[PDB]
């Protein structure tokens, strides 16, 4: 019933990768999708993280895992990025939340120095 | 008819603390859920026996909105069959839950710098709250053996307790302002409906 | 649906203490939440005050009544403090939207 995203911050150089991760902690229900959306650093409206050559969108359904990786860093990517984790329809369960239901992860301040 | 007043509930200017939870009835209007399920200030929307994709399709014999103000680590808790401090002795809802559990991050509002010690909650009960009541009572609890006249001591605590709220918490100490809608739905004509 | 503030003026020293009652009455509900606001000397505005330090807040649901005690008064204490009793809940027959304040107290702390 919780969304633990990590990290929470890092900073890295321009130019490697970074991997976040965001995972369920404690569920028994069904989950139908993620969305990985990102603040840019002074902005105040998120945007969808869509198809990228450097975005990569990783799902472990039965682990109830969701990672985002980036490669080649730029200074562009710099901001807070939060992933977004949708409920499915677990039948004949009271305790569960209903389809569509949805929870933000805690969020990840990632610096890349130029 | 008119649309639900959900903005005096949302948007109300202060919110109470968990203890002393907010209640208003909504009734006799057309409610539009999608206009706050398609939001991105939500930080949890959480429906339980029914789905938020459907909401604008069904109707309600009665509808309540209960408002109050948690910390982010708390926020599990405002479910059904959870435990816990808040659960407990704050604000408990049932297990046969049919509503919404909507949260948003508030640390621009109910943190000051130094820490905002105004928001509090119930530590200790002698037994756990019925669901969906309030507890305003502020008695000595009764800790251990020794009984207490009104005395705050030893064995005597004061039931309550505040959070310390304060920009440069983590986000499991930021607060967190909670909105629950619980739908009821009985056989008799609706008073809220979706368009 | 009024809380009574008592008293109306009080006088004090650098150093010591004072205390501000208010009373919750002609209502039926309980008292649940409380605020409590003070407008500075030569001021024009009315600031809320924040609970747990120097400003200590006793409620007492059984009285309906709720106390302020302010210490360590220095000359910038002077002003007027206004009490609040709100709350918002609703049941079958017993309702409460209500938002009240107090008559004031105008209190004056004297130099060194
Ligand atoms: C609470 O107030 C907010 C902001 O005042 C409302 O949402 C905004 O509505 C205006 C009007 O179209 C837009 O300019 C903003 O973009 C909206 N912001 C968001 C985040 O949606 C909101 O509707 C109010 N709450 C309720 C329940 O009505």
């Amino acid at each position: 019933a919780r969304v633990d995203q990590t990290p929470r911050s890092v900073t890295k150089e321009t130019g490697e990768s970074l991997t976040i991760n965001c995972v369920l902690r404690d569920s028994n229900c069904a989950l139908s999708s993620t969305h990985w959306y990102r603040k840019k650093s002074g902005s105040t409206n998120e945007e969808r993280i869509l198809q990228g050559r450097r975005y990569v969108e990783t799902v472990n359904s039965g682990s109830k895992s969701f990672s985002l990786r980036i490669n080649d860093l730029r200074v562009e990517d710099s901001g807070t990025y939060r992933c977004k984790v949708y409920w499915g329809n677990s039948w004949q369960d009271k305790f569960c939340p209903g389809l569509g239901s949805y929870e933000y992860g805690d969020g990840t301040a990632v610096t890349v120095n130029g | 008819t008119n649309l639900c007043p959900f903005g005096e509930v949302f948007n109300a200017t202060r919110f109470a603390s968990v203890y002393a939870w907010n209640r208003k009835r909504i009734s006799n209007c057309v409610a539009d859920y999608s206009v706050l399920y398609n939001s991105a200030s939500f930080s949890t929307f959480k429906c339980y026996g029914v789905s938020p994709t459907k909401l604008n399709d069904l109707c309600f014999t009665n509808v309540y909105a209960d408002s109050f103000v948690i910390r982010g680590d708390e926020v599990r808790q405002i479910a059904p069959g959870q435990t816990g401090k808040i659960a407990d002795y704050n604000y408990k809802l049932p297990d046969d839950f049919t509503g919404c559990v909507i949260a948003w991050n508030s640390n621009n509002l109910d943190s000051k710098v130094g820490g905002n010690y105004n928001y509090l909650y119930r530590l200790f009960r002698k037994s756990n709250l019925k669901p969906f009541e309030r507890d305003i009572s502020t008695e000595i609890y009764q800790a251990g053996s020794t009984p207490c006249n009104g005395v705050e001591g030893f064995n005597c605590y004061f039931p309550l307790q505040s959070y310390g709220f304060q920009p440069t918490n983590g986000v499991g100490y930021q607060p967190y302002r909670v909105v629950v809608l619980s739908f009821e739905l009985l056989h008799a004509p609706a008073t809220v409906c979706g368009p």
